[PDB]
């Protein structure tokens, strides 16, 4: 289930979710990197885990810092 | 029957926290400027930083369970 | 003494931070009284207060006072528990009162722990504190 | 079957376990069939000959690959901007991108950059050409040949020696302290004054002109006639360039206590003065025990002569205890080697002695990490072999009432007090770290609890370093120890007060918190190892444990359950805590050195006091160049370190399989697989010779631990080398 | 300067001697 | 997983043309693509009374409520 | 792959020898040895 | 095969024999206990090493002890 | 020879492997008053015949688990089962109960083997028996 939800999170941020321009173009959250990075374990480590963990570790001093603390606490 | 009682206590607490300590009023008139927030945390030991600005002069944890969207879907 | 550090009211990082210390409670003066309290400490170059545990009497609030207060409270807790365990040993089921706790004798000992170090030295001098090595159960040596 | 030859109990075993146990018991020479003590010692002696030859062939290969495929003379010309080359890559799996990425350090072929310090060591000893390296490699080849023939010859009749010379402790220790320790130190001091200083002050001293060159103008005669201060006439000046005659002195034995300004290593002449003094003390200490004439001590007499009032028999019969137990000897030797390996690590980063090795940051990181890992292994092995001594070699009657049996007597006191102090350290270090993390996360990092390391700063002050204002001992100008002349003192004050060295680095409360974490790790690893060694013979749960041996799975689910009750299992548990402590210390050392080398010490000084700073500013931040060693856009030279990083993660997690899942599930699964093979047509023609079974319980623990350790080591080595070679190298 | 081909082959011919001696020592240690 | 390991090794060795990817040796999920196509031609041919498709993840156009995305064809 | 060093044909021959010939020969001899039902 | 030894603290409760799933142990007549019987292990070649007999033994520091030794097809419990 | 009707069974994958015809198998014989269903130790249910029943199994432990089921899970307790070991040469060796009496009950003529005249705590030290090839419990 960790792999299932990691697949879901990366594919939804890469090929679905994002911001739509008024002209009709969509800028995705992680800019479509799933097609080239999710084929390697290193891509999963760097572009999914390392890249998206920057929000949870740079949360201290803000309202998201509790999510930082549990990120330590589960560890 | 005891388990159903526990689940009903949980659901009653969810409706009470969505009515007294929430911003369902304010989110409903303006959906996409205000994020859902239904938990208000006391200012103590510096934990009032977690009461983040979610919109419309509210300070609370942004709830992600989707209670507001189901409540809007129920009328 | 402590040349690598500075008093907080001279360390300009401390003033630049204590101008904007966040209020923890609903009192608006909480950051201000935090600044007034922390200005008398010894701050580093980063501005946060640092504590000295060497045993300086002027730094008695850094180590000495909370340590002796913790020692007094921990002795109270330990002596209350030890006297409860000594008293309930002479009973029919001493395991029962260990798992369903007899309230009034525990309360009587709880409001009896305000003279604990005198009781500790009296029990040490009367032989009621330390048993012998032959008296206690031992593993095969 | 035949294999193993040494165990008929394992040879009769019809399962695959036989083969595994035939691998795992091959060097347990005592438990072999028909083993006497005499053949045990002779086989050990031949295996030592083989191991010495293996070490020499390893060195010869290092020399041959530096000479044949390295860039040693090109690095000789510029040993500050040219990367050393270990060996050339011949991998047919490489693509064009990896071939271009590993064609580095001026080579025309793919090469690896050496990080062992090898180029700096052969520069500091005066080697300058690949031909000398080739000649030395051929020399180590023929030396290994001589050692292999020596082992074979001393396994022959009329050359196999008796049991008496093996137990001859006095003569052997005199021989090792004098001929192997002191004479070798004297010979290396001779090499230093004959090559290393005259090659630092540029000259060619080869074997051709070896006979006719004086290292000093005034030769050996003022050494013989009187005062040797002539050899302290003029040291190398503070303008000296290494390998040239510019700024060169002529003196070969001086002292000024510090570093040569250019290379930032220890003074080579100071090294020679140290080495000659240490060789003289080793020569003196080597005339302490009896010989074939009768003037020295016998160790048994000194051991039997030391007693005390409240200690029982004192040191009675520890001579026969140590001399008849190879496991006691191994425990003492491994403990001493681990302590001095930790000393080697903690001294070489802070007082480097190899020319320009202090500017090679990745090399220094690799050396320190390697030696601390080796030290952790040796210390764990020392405690494990002490447990093996207690299981197999301990005589409670011959050791009655001495220090050994007294340690057995109060073993509960030792174990309980170690447990108390481990709980103390862990409780308060975790409480302070979590308090700091919580109040930093609440936007208010000024309510953190920060204790200055006042005692450690005072120890810094009482060595010369004046950056704290204590003004005591060597920091105090008017103290008695400061006014002694003693010309190491001003150079030592300059070396310890200039902040361009790792010598006595300035410390804040983050250093203090991680030092107490290191203390917790040391105390808990010692607690596990000491409880295992002192319960190896028995406990209240299992009092006949000495009848079951050092290593056994359990005593079953009876009596409450007894998993991991052997002393081998306590070794296995302490491996994890040793790796944890070593990871903590290496993390701290690397983060401090990344702060020092880059000049940004404030990141450590304001972020190491809480664990989110360790998580973010050390682990997350320094992996970015490592994990981009290969990416969808291409590769660089860190591609191998990214791959090894992932490989180590995989091996660590594979060890988690054997550590978490236990045997019987796998045995039932293998039973179903056995059924499948026995019922499949065209594969029923093929039968196994050994019956497939699951790995044993002890084998499961050992295999999971081996994978855990290999993954731990490879992951951290990849991270360390890639982060330091991307940021600096 | 770099080494020669004949130097490398002579080193391998030399290394044939500890190979044979290691074979002899391992054979003698086996029995 | 050995396909992932193969890809990690071939990318690390500088052989991206030997990987398993869309720009290399392709592993196209052709049955899932065919079922997505059949769901796209469902509303009007095999689902005549259905106006739109069951979900736009199968194929269609991107719903762009506010400036954000809600659903697009997940390729 | 190539080399500017002396006798660059030697990695060309010895990498398959140490990677394929030596381990296949060693495991074949060891597999024949550890299954030998000779005497014990 | 594994070794099963019976020591003189045996009080003849027969619980180790009842607990043994491979018929290793019997009870033979004895005189050292009030039950006048001691456990015996004539069939240790069938012992698998499960230590159920040790779990059943009520004497403190059990009078029956199983020592795992040489491993056979019978001792590893192999049906193949 | 071994006599008895085989219990009627549909067959299972849990039964005999090549060890049965290669090294050894085991047999259990028992007399049954009626036809009732028992549980196979190799998984599943079998029906035992009225009269003599002869079952072939892979291990001695499977036969003894079946015998425990026969003694404990049937209201008329089948207490007369015999367990044998069968070799591929054809020799049948009788195993259980060896003297005709279940081993939890004492019998005269049973010799004490594996019995130690010393206590558990008076085994000698391992250091006293080094390079002898024998354990503390074997001396
Ligand atoms: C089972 C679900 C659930 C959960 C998780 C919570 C959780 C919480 N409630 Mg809540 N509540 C619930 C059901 C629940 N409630 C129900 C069913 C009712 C109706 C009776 C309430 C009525 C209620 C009130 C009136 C208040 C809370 C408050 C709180 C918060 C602090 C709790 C406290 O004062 O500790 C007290 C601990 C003990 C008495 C012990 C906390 C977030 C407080 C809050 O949010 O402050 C603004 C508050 O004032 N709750
Ligand atoms: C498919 C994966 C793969 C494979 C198979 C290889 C294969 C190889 N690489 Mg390699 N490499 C890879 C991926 C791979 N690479 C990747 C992804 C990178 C990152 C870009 C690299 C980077 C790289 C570098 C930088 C180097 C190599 C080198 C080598 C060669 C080492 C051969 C050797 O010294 O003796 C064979 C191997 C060993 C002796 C290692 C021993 C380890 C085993 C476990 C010991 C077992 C002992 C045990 C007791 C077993 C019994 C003994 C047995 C004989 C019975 C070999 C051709 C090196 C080279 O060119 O060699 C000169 C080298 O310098 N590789
Ligand atoms: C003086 C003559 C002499 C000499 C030189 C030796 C030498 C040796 N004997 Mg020996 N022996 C002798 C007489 C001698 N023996 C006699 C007379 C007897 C009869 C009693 C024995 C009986 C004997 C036995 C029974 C055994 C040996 C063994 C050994 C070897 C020890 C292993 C080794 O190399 O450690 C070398 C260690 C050092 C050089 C230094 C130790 C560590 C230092 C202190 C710290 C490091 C120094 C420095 C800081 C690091 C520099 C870093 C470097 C990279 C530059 C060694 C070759 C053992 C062996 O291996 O068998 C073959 C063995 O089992 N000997
Ligand atoms: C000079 C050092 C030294 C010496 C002489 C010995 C000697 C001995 N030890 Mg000892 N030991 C040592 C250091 C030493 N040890 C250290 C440092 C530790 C701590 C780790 C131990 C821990 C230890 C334990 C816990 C035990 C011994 C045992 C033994 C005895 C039998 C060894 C045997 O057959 O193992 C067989 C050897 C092996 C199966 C080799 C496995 C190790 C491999 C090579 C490491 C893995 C490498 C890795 C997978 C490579 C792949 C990497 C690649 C993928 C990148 C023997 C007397 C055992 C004994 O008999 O005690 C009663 C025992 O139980 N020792
Ligand atoms: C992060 C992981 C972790 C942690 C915290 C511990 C913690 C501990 N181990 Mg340990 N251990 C671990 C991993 C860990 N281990 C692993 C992976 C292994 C390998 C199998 C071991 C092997 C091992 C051995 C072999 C031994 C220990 C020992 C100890 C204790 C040493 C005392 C100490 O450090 O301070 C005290 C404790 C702590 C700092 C941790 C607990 C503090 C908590 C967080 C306080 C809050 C508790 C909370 C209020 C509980 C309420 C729960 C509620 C929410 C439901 C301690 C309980 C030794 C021991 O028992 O010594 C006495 C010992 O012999 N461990
Ligand atoms: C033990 C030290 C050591 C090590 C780790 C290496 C490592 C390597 N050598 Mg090398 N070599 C060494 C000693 C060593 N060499 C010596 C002493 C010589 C003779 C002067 C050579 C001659 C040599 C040549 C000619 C070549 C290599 C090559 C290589 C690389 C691929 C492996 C190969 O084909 O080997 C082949 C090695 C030989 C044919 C010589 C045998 C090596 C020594 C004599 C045996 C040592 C055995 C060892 C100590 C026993 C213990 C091992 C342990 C597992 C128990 C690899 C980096 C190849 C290369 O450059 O690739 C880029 C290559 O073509 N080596
Ligand atoms: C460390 C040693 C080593 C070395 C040198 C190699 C080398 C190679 N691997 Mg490889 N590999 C290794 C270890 C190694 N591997 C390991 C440890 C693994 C994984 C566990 C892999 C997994 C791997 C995969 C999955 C594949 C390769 C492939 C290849 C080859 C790519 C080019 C090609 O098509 O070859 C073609 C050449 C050969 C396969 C061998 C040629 C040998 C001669 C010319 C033929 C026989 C000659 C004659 C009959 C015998 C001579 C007798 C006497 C003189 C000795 C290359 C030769 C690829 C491959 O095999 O392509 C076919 C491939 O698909 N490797
Ligand atoms: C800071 C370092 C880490 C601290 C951890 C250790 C805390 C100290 C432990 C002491 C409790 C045990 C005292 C022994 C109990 C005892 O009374 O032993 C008896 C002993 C007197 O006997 P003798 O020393 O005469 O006997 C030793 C030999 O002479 C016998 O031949 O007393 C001492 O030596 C006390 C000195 C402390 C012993 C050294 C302590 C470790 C220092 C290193
Ligand atoms: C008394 C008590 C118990 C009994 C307790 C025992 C058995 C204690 C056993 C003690 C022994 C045997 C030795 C004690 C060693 C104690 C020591 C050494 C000192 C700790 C250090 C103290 C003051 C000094 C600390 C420095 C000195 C100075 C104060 C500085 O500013 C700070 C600092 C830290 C440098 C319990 C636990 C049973 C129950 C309790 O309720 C009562
Ligand atoms: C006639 C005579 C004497 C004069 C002798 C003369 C004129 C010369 C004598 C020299 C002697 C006697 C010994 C020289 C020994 C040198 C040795 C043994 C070298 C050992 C090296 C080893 C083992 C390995 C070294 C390594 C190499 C190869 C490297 O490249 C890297 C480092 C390292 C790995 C360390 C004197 C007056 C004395 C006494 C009276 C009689
Ligand atoms: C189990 C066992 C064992 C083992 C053990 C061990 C392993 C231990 C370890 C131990 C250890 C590991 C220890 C250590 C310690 C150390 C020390 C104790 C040191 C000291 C030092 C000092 C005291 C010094 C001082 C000084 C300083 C600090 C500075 C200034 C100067 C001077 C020099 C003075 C044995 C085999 C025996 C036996 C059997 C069992
Ligand atoms: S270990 Fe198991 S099989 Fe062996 S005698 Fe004890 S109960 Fe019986
Ligand atoms: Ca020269
Ligand atoms: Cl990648």
């Amino acid at each position: 289930l960790s792999i299932v939800i990691f697949h879901f999170s990366w594919k939804m941020q890469s090929d679905v979710w994002g911001t739509v321009s008024p002209d009709g173009s969509v800028t995705h959250v992680t800019l479509g990197n799933f097609a080239q990075s999710a084929i390697t374990i290193n891509g999963w480590l760097r572009d999914f885990l390392w890249a998206q963990a920057a929000n949870v570790i740079n949360s201290y001093g803000s309202a998201l810092s509790a999510y930082g603390i549990m990120f330590l606490a589960g560890h | 029957f005891g388990h159903l009682a526990v689940v009903f206590v949980w659901l009653s607490g969810m409706y009470f926290h969505g009515a007294k300590f929430s911003n369902y009023e304010g989110w409903l008139a303006d959906p996409t400027h205000i994020k859902p927030s239904a938990q208000v945390v006391w200012p103590i030991v510096g934990q009032g930083i977690l009461n983040g600005d979610v919109g419309g002069g509210f300070h609370g944890i942004q709830i992600t369970s989707g209670l507001f969207y189901l409540w809007r879907a129920s009328g | 003494d402590f040349a690598n550090l500075t008093p907080c009211s001279e360390n300009p990082a401390y003033l630049a931070k204590s101008k904007n210390f966040l209020n923890t409670t609903n009192d608006p003066n909480s950051g201000k009284i935090r600044a007034e309290r922390y200005a008398s400490a010894l701050c580093g170059p980063e501005g946060y207060p640092h504590l000295i545990v060497d045993g300086r009497f002027t730094h008695a609030g850094d180590f000495l006072i909370p340590s002796i207060l913790f020692l007094y409270i921990a002795g109270w807790i330990g002596w209350v528990g030890r006297s409860y365990l000594i008293e309930i040993r002479e009973s029919k089921n001493p395991e029962m009162q260990e798992v369903v706790i007899n309230v009034p004798l525990a309360i009587k000992k709880m409001l009896g722990g305000f003279l604990w170090p005198l009781a500790a030295v009296g029990e040490y001098t009367s032989g009621k504190l330390v048993m012998k090595d032959s008296e206690i159960p031992t593993s095969p040596r | 079957t035949k294999f193993p030859k040494f165990s008929q109990d394992l040879a009769q075993d019809p399962t695959t376990r036989r083969i595994w146990y035939g691998i795992a018991t091959a060097h347990d020479f005592e438990t072999h069939d028909g083993m006497t003590e005499e053949n045990l010692y002779q086989k050990i002696f031949a295996s030592h000959f083989g191991h010495i030859a293996i070490i020499f062939l390893w060195t010869s290969g290092t020399l041959f690959h530096v000479a044949w495929q390295g860039n040693f003379e090109q690095w000789i010309k510029d040993p500050l901007n040219i990367r050393p080359i270990a060996h050339a890559i011949w991998d047919p799996h490489f693509g064009e991108g990896a071939v271009n990425a590993f064609t580095q350090a001026g080579a025309s072929n793919p090469v690896n950059i050496a990080y062992s310090g090898v180029y700096h060591w052969f520069y500091t000893i005066g080697m300058t050409t690949n031909q000398e390296l080739y000649s030395g490699a051929v020399f180590l080849l023929v030396l290994a040949s001589l050692f292999l023939f020596a082992g074979w010859l001393h396994l022959q009749p009329k050359f196999r020696p008796s049991l008496a010379w093996f137990k001859n402790a006095e003569s052997r220790l005199n021989h090792h302290l004098a001929g192997l320790f002191g004479v070798s130190s004297l010979a290396w001091a001779g090499h230093l004054v004959h090559v290393a200083i005259p090659e630092a002050r540029g000259q060619h001293v080869g074997w051709d002109n070896f006979l006719s060159t004086p290292p000093h103008p005034a030769g050996l005669m003022p050494f013989f006639t009187g005062n040797w201060g002539v050899y302290a006439a003029d040291p190398d000046t503070a303008g000296h360039i290494f390998g040239t005659s510019e700024g060169a002195g002529t003196a070969i034995l001086t002292f000024l206590g510090g570093f040569h300004p250019q290379t930032e290593s220890l003074w080579l002449t100071d090294i020679a003065h140290h080495h000659l003094a240490i060789a003289v003390i080793f020569i003196i200490a080597g005339h302490m025990y009896r010989t074939n004439w009768g003037i020295g001590h016998s160790i048994k007499e000194i051991l039997n002569a030391h007693k005390g009032p409240l200690t029982g028999a004192g040191h009675t019969n520890l001579y026969d205890t140590i001399n008849n137990s190879l496991h006691f000897q191994l425990g003492l030797a491994l403990a001493s080697l681990g302590v001095i390996t930790s000393l080697v690590a903690q001294h070489m980063y802070s007082l480097p002695s190899y020319a320009f090795i202090a500017q090679d940051h990745t090399t220094q990181a690799a050396l320190y990490t390697h030696h601390q890992y080796i030290a952790g292994f040796l210390m764990v092995g020392a405690f494990a072999h002490g447990a093996i001594f207690f299981v197999r070699d301990y005589d409670p009657v011959a050791n009655k009432d001495n220090v050994l049996a007294r340690m057995l007597e109060h073993k509960e006191a030792l174990i309980s007090h170690l447990s108390w102090v481990s709980l103390f350290l862990g409780f308060h270090t975790l409480g302070l770290y979590v308090h700091n993390d919580v109040v930093v996360a609440f936007g208010t990092p000024e309510k953190q609890i920060l204790i200055e390391p006042v005692f450690a700063q005072w120890i810094q002050a009482t060595s010369g370093k004046a950056l704290y204002g204590f003004d005591v001992l060597l920091s105090n100008p008017d103290s008695i120890a400061s006014t002694t002349g003693a010309a190491w003192l001003p150079g030592w004050l300059d070396a310890i007060n200039s902040g361009t060295n790792s010598l006595f680095l300035t410390i804040g409360p983050g250093d203090f918190l991680v030092h107490h974490a290191i203390a917790l790790g040391l105390h808990t690893t010692a607690l596990i190892l000491i409880k295992g060694a002192l319960d190896a013979r028995g406990s209240k749960l299992m009092p006949d444990k000495k009848d079951f041996g050092y290593s056994f799975p359990c005593d079953g689910p009876g009596r409450g359950g007894t998993c991991d009750i052997s002393a081998w299992d306590a070794f296995y548990l302490a491996m994890f805590w040793m790796l944890n402590t070593l990871g903590w210390l290496t993390f701290y050392w690397h983060w401090k050195h990344l702060g020092v080398w880059s000049g940004n010490v404030a990141q450590f000084n304001e972020n190491s006091t809480y664990l989110m700073g360790w998580f973010r500013d050390y682990l997350w931040a320094n992996s970015a160049q490592l994990i981009n060693g290969y990416n969808p856009y291409g590769v660089n030279n860190l591609s191998v370190w990214a791959w090894m990083f992932l490989f180590g993660h995989l091996v660590w997690a594979t060890g988690f399989m054997f550590l978490i899942s236990w045997r019987g599930y796998w045995q039932e699964l293998i039973e179903t697989i056995v059924w499948a093979h026995e019922r499949t047509p065209l594969a029923n023609l093929v039968r196994w010779k050994d019956k497939p079974v699951a790995l044993s319980i002890v084998q499961a623990r050992l295999v999971g631990l081996a994978h855990f350790t290999v993954g731990y080591v490879l992951t951290y080595a990849a991270f360390l080398i890639a982060s330091t070679a991307g940021k600096f190298g | 300067m770099a080494l020669s081909d004949t130097q490398i082959l002579a080193a391998l011919v030399v290394a044939l001697l500890p190979a044979f001696l290691a074979f002899r020592l391992s054979t003698e240690l086996y029995k | 997983f050995g396909l992932y390991i193969h890809n990690d090794t071939m990318r690390a060795l500088g052989r991206p043309q030997d990987m398993f990817s869309d720009t290399a040796i392709q592993l196209q999920p052709i049955f899932a693509q065919w079922v997505q196509h059949l769901h796209t031609l469902a509303p009007g041919a095999t689902a005549p009374n259905a106006l739109a498709t069951a979900s736009y993840a199968f194929g269609g156009e991107t719903i762009a409520v506010a400036g954000k995305v809600a659903m697009m064809p997940i390729t | 792959m190539d080399g500017s060093y002396a006798a660059s044909y030697l990695p060309w021959i010895l990498i398959p020898m140490v990677g394929w010939l030596f381990p296949a020969v060693t495991m074949g001899l060891l597999f024949i040895h550890i299954e030998s039902e000779g005497e014990g | 095969s594994h070794s099963v030894k019976i020591y003189d603290t045996c009080i003849g409760c027969t619980q180790c024999v009842r607990a043994c799933p491979l018929d290793v142990l019997e009870m033979v007549p004895w005189d050292g206990c009030k039950a006048a019987q001691i456990a015996s292990s004539p069939r240790t070649e069938d012992c698998v090493g499960c230590k159920r007999c040790e779990t059943a033994c009520p004497t403190d520091f059990l009078s029956i002890r199983v020592y795992l030794g040489a491993e056979t097809t019978r001792s590893m419990g192999l049906a193949y | 020879e071994l006599s008895g009707q085989p219990p009627k069974f549909g067959g299972s994958t849990g039964g005999l492997l090549s060890k049965a015809n290669r090294e050894e198998k085991y047999a259990i014989t028992w007399t049954s008053a009626s036809e009732q269903v028992f549980e196979m130790p190799t998984g599943g249910a079998a029906i035992m015949n009225e009269g003599e029943n002869l079952l072939y199994l892979a291990r001695k432990e499977q036969c003894l688990a079946l015998g425990t089921q026969l003694r404990t899970k049937f209201k008329p307790k089948i207490q007369d089962y015999k367990i044998y070991r069968v070799y591929p040469s054809g020799e049948v060796q009788y195993l259980h109960p060896a003297d005709g009496v279940f081993p939890e009950k004492v019998n005269e003529g049973r010799e004490a083997q594996g019995t130690k005249t010393r206590r558990i705590g008076q085994n000698p030290e391992p250091v006293t028996i080094k390079f002898s090839g024998k354990a503390p419990y074997e001396v």
